């Protein structure tokens, strides 16, 4: 199992499991959710300078690999290396987060980096519809609230950003109190904690970041109708459960019940999902996936989907929502059992991956909120505990007759009004 | 009239017919509806309503 965490002057957390490489990186407890409408896309802008060609060559010669990640709740800068070169990493991490906090931001590099993410983001809004719709789902579900800020940042606030903004953010967020350095792969705990404690100092210690206003959900919808697109992508959700919630898993199990489906992959159509009977007769969609996005303040439970059957979208939604109704009144026992097995399975492949850069992002995010990583074995214990009765209570609070967030793009003329869809959140009774 | 003037025959066939026509009107209505249904209702702007519909 493992997972060990110790303080010092800063807080360190590691997880070693003798495999191939080993990665070390600094994960900051602030991210997209800590930005503003006008400075939005600043973190995604740091991510690209840290991954700049200038800095990439410096670590490439030294035999390292750089990996950055920008999320809502957090931010991460990770360096991969061989098991032995575990010290080569820290000397680069520190070089770029202390020495080169004056370099890099030098023009000719910033302008190059900015022109590149400005295109990178313009490509995303023109092509990656599924993820764009999801981004807009957050945008409307949590509108005028922290969580509503898109990770890559807007295309406008991006071209208004100058070095100063980058610096201001770093000075306000990249701090000792709001940070966690992590190490996964095969590097031992005592090896890191000491190598870090070698070079003392603090660098803005005792400084706390500017707080804000708790994120909130709002029943709303955003429809980006584009008739020139060949499909209709849509995502829909309700207020979910935040990480470190009594129902963190109960909610995650409910999503696994309806799961994911790809109409073109033979095995997918054979799944044990009652909904798949209703959707395959007239092929209501090409694919769909259910999720249970959790964050520090709130979350989103619902599903995403793409469809070519533009004249029958109303049924896609109808059947899909009639199934969600079941979780409050008729979810069977074997539906819950199947979910557990498949939850455990997909949950395991998530934690137990052959890439430490994944493991890092998972260790950091957790210890950066609850201050400790929940062992995979401990999870299974909770998952197997969950009863049919549990799923129904959760559904009664979260799902039954509750507001919803809708977002769509492409040929969505057939997606009926908010009130029509909202109505399906329940069923008639005597 | 069915007679020299408005008398019994007139009033009795008139009730008979007063009962019958309503059912024809009803039929005539379903046609009014079928004719409505292929183009849908218009709207106050007098322009096309195809761009923004609601069930």
């Amino acid at each position: 199992a493992e997972v060990t965490q110790l303080s010092n002057g800063i807080v360190v957390a590691t997880e070693h499991n003798p495999a191939h490489t080993a990665s070390v990186g600094v994960v900051f407890g602030s991210g997209a959710a800590n930005e503003n409408p006008y400075n939005n896309g600043v973190s995604n802008l740091w991510k690209n300078i840290f991954l700049s060609k200038e800095n990439s060559a410096v670590a490439a010669k030294e035999g390292l690999a750089l990996s950055s990640n920008i999320s809502r709740d957090f931010q991460s800068y990770i360096v991969s290396s061989l098991p032995g070169s575990t010290d080569k990493s820290l000397d680069f991490l520190n070089q770029s987060f202390i020495q080169q906090k004056a370099n890099l931001l030098s023009s000719s590099n910033f302008e190059a980096t900015k022109k590149s993410v400005l295109k990178q983001v313009q490509d995303f809004e023109d092509n990656d519809h599924p993820n764009r719709v999801l981004e807009h789902l957050h945008s409307t579900a949590f509108q005028n609230t922290p969580l509503s800020l898109p990770t890559r940042g807007t295309l406008e606030s991006l071209e208004n950003l100058v070095v100063a903004d980058l610096e201001s953010f770093a000075n306000n967020h990249f701090l000792n109190s709001n940070a966690v350095v992590v190490g996964t792969g095969n590097i031992k705990h005592e090896d890191l904690v000491n190598s870090i404690e070698s070079k003392n100092l603090s660098l803005q210690t005792g400084t706390k970041p500017v707080l804000k206003k708790k994120a909130a959900f709002l029943g709303s919808e955003v429809r980006l109708r584009d008739d020139t697109l060949p499909k209709a992508w849509i995502s829909l959700a309700v207020e979910g459960e935040p990480v470190n919630s009594p129902n963190y898993f109960v909610a995650k199990l409910a999503a696994q019940i309806f799961g994911s489906y790809n109409a073109f992959e033979p095995a997918s159509r054979l799944q044990g999902i009652k909904l798949l009977d209703n959707i395959q007769e007239y092929q209501l969609c090409d694919n769909f996936n259910h999720f249970s996005l959790s964050y520090k303040d709130s979350g989103l439970w619902g599903f995403s989907t793409a469809t070519r059957n533009v004249t029958m979208i109303d049924d896609l939604i109808h059947f899909t929502l009639k199934q969600w109704n079941r979780l409050t009144i008729s979810v069977t026992d074997t539906e819950v059992e199947r979910a557990k097995s498949l939850l455990k399975l997909q949950l395991g492949q998530l934690y137990e991956s052959g890439n430490p850069v994944n493991d890092a992002n998972l260790l950091g995010a957790e210890v950066l909120i609850k201050g400790s990583k929940l062992s995979l074995g401990e999870a299974f214990k909770k998952i197997d505990a969950i009863t049919v009765k549990d799923v129904k209570a959760w559904a009664g609070k979260r799902l039954w007759d509750q507001d919803i967030a809708i977002a769509g793009t492409g040929q969505i003329e057939g997606l009926l009004d908010y009130m029509r869809i909202r109505s399906d959140m329940s069923m008639m009774r005597w | 009239w069915g007679g020299f003037s408005v008398s019994n025959p007139t009033i009795q066939r008139f009730f008979a017919l007063h009962y019958l026509v309503p059912f024809i009107i009803a039929a005539m209505v379903i046609m009014h509806l079928m004719a409505l249904h292929i183009h849908g209702s218009s709207n106050p702007l007098g322009i096309t309503g195809n761009l923004d519909r609601i069930p």
